[PDB]
RNA sequence: CCCGGGUAGUCCUGGCUGUAAAGGAUGCGGGCUAGGUGUCGGGCGAGCUUCGAGCUCGCCCGGUGCCGUAGGGAAGCCGUUAA
RNA sequence: GAGUGGUGGCCACUAUUAUUGGGCCUAAAGCGGCCGUAGCCGGGCCCGUAAGUCCCUGGCGAAAUCCCACGGCUCAACCGUGGG
């Protein structure tokens, strides 16, 4: 594996896309954004 | 392919000074490399240097003194305003006046201390300490 | 490295740095241009003409004389031929690659199962397309010119 | 967004049960006869604020910075914490 | 040092055995070098340095 | 007053507290003191006396 | 300080040196702690440091960093062994770190304290922080790095009165060397106490490896060894 | 001119190297013969011998140590120690002789002489750790790593080693003043070498 | 599993399928950072020779192996064919 | 300490989302291999331009909220006059 990419000055779009793409591999992020706990909680988000 | 002559020169210098070489040859020369060498010599980081002509781009011959902890190029070349030098110093240097950042301005290539004195900004291109 | 094979051969010419033509060279510019025109009319390629001039007449490259008409530039073989109207219509390396490709296309008609020689054809045509793109950009070829193998 | 909410004026320890810190604070509490820890913590916060202002102004330059520098020195030596010839250091 | 490249080939001033003509030729030819007057062979090409069949007079700088 | 830290004869860098350096009088003249740091000794770097000019290991 | 003078006098008379450096120190040809560094000597007798730096024996100048017990397996059961990690210093400019082993805890502690004296080093102190430019030796004079095992340590100069912003092992080691304020950053597994301690020790040793000019000594207030007011 | 006639140097075989070479020994190599064997320069050997004679004469006589693991070098170092008063260890070097104070023959010298850096690797390794100057005899095959004064010679032959140590002992004696002239030194070269 | 038999298949011609521990378990281009020693292709120099497109030694470029200094690494190990 | 505990949420811890600043031989991870379109990254010198970039100066980005000094409620929390 070579140097981390992209590093160019005018390559912001691809860099933002890369970070957005690999954030979905994070299980904490995916469950909050898709609201997976809310869909199956018998308490419906209540504390009691 | 070759993409950046200035990065090659600085990585070559920092590789050579770690094994105690006394001189180096910078193979693709350019005016920008000459300016960086002049600024480095003014502050005592290198000895004398000279230009040698082949039919190609030319070569630089440099004398080392064992006074460089580290030297490198900055990519990309970030713009910097005349009152923002402190954070780049904290990013690249080890103490509050230890070493120099080398800045390209519309009045020439100079160290960041001279540029801060004149009150102008520019582009960061290298660091040496 | 090599464009497709990624090998790293280094062999080539090692030209000394000189500005003025050597003292022992006695030809003037008129003689050299006469010689170049004569050799071209014998039918040699541009790369071959310089080889003959170096080998037999003792003339290291003609890129040692200033262009008599335009002082801004030095003299080259293609420029000398342009001054007389004998310069090639298509750039030579493109022509050589096209010639190599045509001969290989008739080999592959009688040998359809020669799959290793076919990859060579594909690489040759990739080189041709790179070259035609470069020449279109610089204006050495018309905008309509196209490489079609059936031509 | 949200309207303003009034915030506490003191800071609590990052770990509640550290032996050395407990010993030091007990010594201070007994000597000066304070009612509870938060009282002590209140004063600690004051000190830190002063320090945080001095660290910021040593590294600043311009016209407003000098005004704030002399204001800090004047406020400190009006309270009786510094001699009348003290410097920012 | 060897920072500047220097060629290992030389230009030679030779004398034809038959015609007596004097010429300047290259030491590493890629073609057959022949006399400019009579047409006899002077240097034969090889993989590297060429085989000289004429009398060598001088090695040019 | 303070004390001065010795400096390598070949490279000019200071000697660290626990490195395998060495020092000795000049073999040829015996009037100057040669210091060699660990890196110079490992790499067989030459040295040169400041008084007589005799050089090298 | 007065007690340690007569302690050093007492040790000096009843000591029979076995090495060359010991012979030099016994004869009085070497009189200060700084004269045994930077010339390639070997240090094999613990009495040298006792005579030259008597205050490393004070209870407040020694620290037991950790105690572990490790097992070797045999057909007749498990054989237990103790490992002790310890450090000493003079709280001014000198510090040492050592490991000792033994069949019981007391033997291991004694050997660990003994080896820490043989591994003594001297460091450089100063002030190099952007928001404190006071020229007094209360911190490191510039950013330094060290490593051991998987642990990487970076030490950063801090303002006066800040404290030691580092884990506890680093706190003790830096306190014994005479440093009051620092920031830090780490990578790796810091719960492995031996590697953490060694990494901090290496970072301190590397202050001698940075090239400096005479202007910088004046600017950062750099002091080598004893502060000496 | 020379410490001995060059005929003597060549007759002892001082100039005979081996099949291999190293980059750092090339300042001493003279030429290479047609069968792949390298030859040493004889004038460099003489000059370095004179310098080494001047250098060792300033040390206290009983603080010099000379070692030789090789069998052909054991007799010359023993005779050299007998003449000059230095300690000599021929044969196996016991590990810890210079690093373990509990060993019976513990001894810390001021300068060491190595007959062959490759064969005497234990002694060199221990000498690096106590920070003393190292003087060694080097062949075309050796490295100059951690050598402070090098004397280029054949360090494998019998007569060669005998002659080298004979000359060095005479130089030490003359420089430190125990004989008033080089000629007064009446001890034959044959007394220095191993017989049969 | 071992022994005696045995269909598809393995082979050729024209097509489809697109899979392997398809592993150097190591994506590709460029600059730089000690040495030592084998072997394959080309070139240069010197010495032999039964005159061979032959043999031995040395140097330059490009492939292909081993041991190893600085450095790297959790270690095994890698180390100008870099990890 | 007039408070002190339990449950659920967000930030920190976390360099477990990494521009600053992570990894991919053996631990998760280099497409079975290669050719090439957009995109990103691109050798040396001379002349021009002034789009990016840097400096100076006009018109704007409400009030409240944030930081500092001084003044009014016993001090403070709060509120006023000024500077940011
Ligand atoms: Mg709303
Ligand atoms: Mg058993
Ligand atoms: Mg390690
Ligand atoms: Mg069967
Ligand atoms: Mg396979
Ligand atoms: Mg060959
Ligand atoms: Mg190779
Ligand atoms: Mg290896
Ligand atoms: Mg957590
Ligand atoms: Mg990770
Ligand atoms: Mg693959
Ligand atoms: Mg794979
Ligand atoms: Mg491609
Ligand atoms: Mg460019
Ligand atoms: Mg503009
Ligand atoms: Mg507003
Ligand atoms: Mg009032
Ligand atoms: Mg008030
Ligand atoms: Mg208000
Ligand atoms: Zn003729
Ligand atoms: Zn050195
Ligand atoms: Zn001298
Ligand atoms: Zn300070």
């Amino acid at each position: 594996p070579g140097k981390k990419a992209p590093n160019g000055e005018f390559a912001g779009r691809k860099l933002k896309l890369k970070r957005k793409k690999f954030r979905w591999s994070d299980i904490r992020y995916k469950r909050r954004v898709l609201r997976l706990k809310e869909k199956s909680d018998p308490l419906e988000g209540a504390p009691q | 392919t070759l993409l950046d002559p200035l990065a090659n020169a600085l990585s070559h210098i920092t590789n050579s000074e770690r094994v105690g070489k006394r001189e180096v040859y910078i193979k693709p020369a350019s005016k920008l490399i000459g300016e960086v060498l002049r600024v480095m010599q003014k502050y005592g980081y290198i000895g004398e240097f000279e230009f040698i002509d082949d039919g190609r781009a030319g070569v630089y011959r440099v004398q080392l003194l064992g006074k460089i902890n580290k030297a490198g190029a900055i990519k990309p070349r970030f713009p910097v305003k005349a009152r923002d030098y402190e954070r780049w110093e904290k990013r690249f240097l080890p103490a509050f006046e230890f070493g120099i950042l080398i800045v390209s301005t519309s009045q020439g290539v100079m160290s960041h201390k001279e540029a801060r004195e004149k009150g102008i900004g520019g582009r960061l291109i290298a660091y040496v300490y | 490295a090599r464009m497709h094979a990624r090998k790293r051969g280094k062999s080539g010419s090692k030209r000394p740095p000189r500005t003025a033509p050597p003292i022992w060279l006695e030809y003037t510019v008129e003689d050299i241009e006469n010689l170049v025109v004569k050799l071209r009319k014998e039918g040699y390629s541009t790369a071959m003409i310089g080889t003959i001039l170096r080998d037999q007449y003792g003339i290291p490259t003609v890129k040692l004389f200033r262009d008599p008409d335009n002082p801004n530039r030095k003299l080259t073989i293609t420029r000398i031929l342009e001054k007389h109207g004998l310069a090639p219509e298509i750039p030579e390396d493109l022509m050589f690659l096209i010639k190599r490709a045509v001969n290989l296309r008739k080999h592959l008609e009688q040998h359809p199962k020669d799959l290793h020689s076919m990859r060579g054809l594909q690489l040759i045509e990739s080189k041709i397309r790179r070259l035609v793109k470069y020449y279109k950009r610089k204006g050495k070829l018309p905008k309509d010119w196209r490489y079609d193998p059936e031509q | 967004g949200d309207p303003k909410r009034q915030r506490k004026k003191y800071e609590t320890p990052p770990h509640p049960w550290i032996k050395e810190r407990l010993d030091r604070e007990r010594v201070l509490m007994d000597k000066y006869e304070l009612k509870n820890k938060k009282e002590l913590w209140k004063h600690e916060t004051q000190l830190k604020n002063f320090r945080r202002r001095a660290r910021r102004l040593l590294a600043a330059r311009g016209k407003q910075a000098e005004i704030e520098r002399e204001q800090l020195l004047a406020r400190l030596k009006r309270l009786g914490l510094l001699p009348e010839d003290a410097v920012l250091d | 040092r060897n920072v500047i490249p220097m060629p290992r080939s030389r230009f030679l001033r030779v004398k034809c055995i038959d015609c007596g003509n004097e010429q300047i030729v290259f030491s590493h030819p890629a073609t057959r070098v022949r006399c400019n007057v009579c047409g006899a062979t002077l240097v034969e090409p090889t993989g590297g340095k060429g085989i000289i069949r004429a009398k060598i007079l001088e090695v040019l700088e | 007053l303070k004390f001065e830290i010795p400096v390598c004869t070949s490279c000019g860098r200071e000697i660290t507290p626990r490195e395998h350096a060495t020092h000795f009088v000049c073999p040829n003249c015996g009037e100057a003191i040669i210091w060699r740091c660990e890196t110079c000794r490992l790499l067989a770097k030459p040295y040169k006396c400041p008084k007589c000019g005799w050089e090298g290991p | 300080s007065q007690e340690w003078k007569e302690y050093a006098k007492r040790v000096l008379d009843e000591w029979q040196p076995k090495t060359k450096l010991g012979m030099l120190v016994k004869e009085g040809q070497i009189t200060d702690i700084h004269e045994i560094f930077r010339k390639g000597y070997q240090i094999k007798e613990p009495e040298i440091i006792d005579v030259l730096l008597p205050e490393v024996n004070a209870r407040e100048n020694q620290e037991i960093l950790d105690i572990a017990l490790t097992v070797r397996m045999t057909d007749s059961g498990r054989r237990v062994r103790f490992r002790v990690l310890a450090a000493v210093g003079n709280r001014d400019g000198y510090v040492g770190l050592g490991i000792g082993h033994g069949r019981e805890v007391g033997i291991a502690i004694r050997k660990a304290i003994n080896y820490a004296k043989l591994n003594i080093i001297e460091i450089k102190r100063g002030c190099g922080s952007w928001e404190c430019r006071c020229r007094r030796p209360h911190s490191v004079p510039f950013t330094v790095e060290g490593k051991e095992g998987s642990v990487r340590v970076k030490l950063i100069p801090g303002p006066r009165g800040l404290g030691l912003v580092i884990g506890d092992v680093g706190k003790k080691i830096l306190r014994l060397a005479g440093i009051q304020d620092v920031w830090s950053q780490t990578l790796g597994e810091t719960r492995t106490t031996v590697n953490f301690a060694k990494a901090v020790f290496n970072a301190l040793y590397n202050t001698n490896k940075v090239v400096v000019t005479p202007e910088m000594i004046e600017r950062y207030g750099i002091v080598v060894g004893r502060a000496m007011p | 001119e020379y410490l001995v006639p060059l005929d003597q140097y060549l007759a002892a075989g001082v100039h005979i190297g081996t099949q291999q070479k190293t980059k750092d020994m090339k300042k001493f190599i003279y030429r290479v013969r047609q069968d792949g064997l390298y030859v040493l320069d004889v004038r460099k050997t003489d000059e370095r011998l004179k310098v080494a004679g001047k250098f060792l004469a300033r040390f206290d006589p009983q603080s010099i140590l000379a070692v030789s693991v090789r069998l052909y070098g054991q007799k010359p170092v023993k005779k050299f120690g007998e003449v000059t008063g230095a300690r000599a260890i021929p044969g196996r070097f016991l590990p810890g002789t210079m690093t373990n104070p509990a060993v019976k023959n513990f001894f810390e010298p001021d300068v060491i002489i190595i007959t062959d850096p490759r064969a005497d690797h234990q002694a060199m390794k221990e000498a690096i750790e106590i920070g003393i100057p190292i003087v060694a005899l080097v062949d075309t095959e050796n490295l100059l790593s951690y050598v402070d004064l090098a004397i280029p010679t054949n360090n494998k032959g019998r007569k060669a080693l005998a002659l080298i140590y004979w000359i060095l002992a005479r130089e030490i004696l003359y420089n430190r003043g125990e004989i008033s002239s080089r000629e007064e030194f009446k001890i034959p070269v044959e007394e220095f070498e191993m017989k049969i």
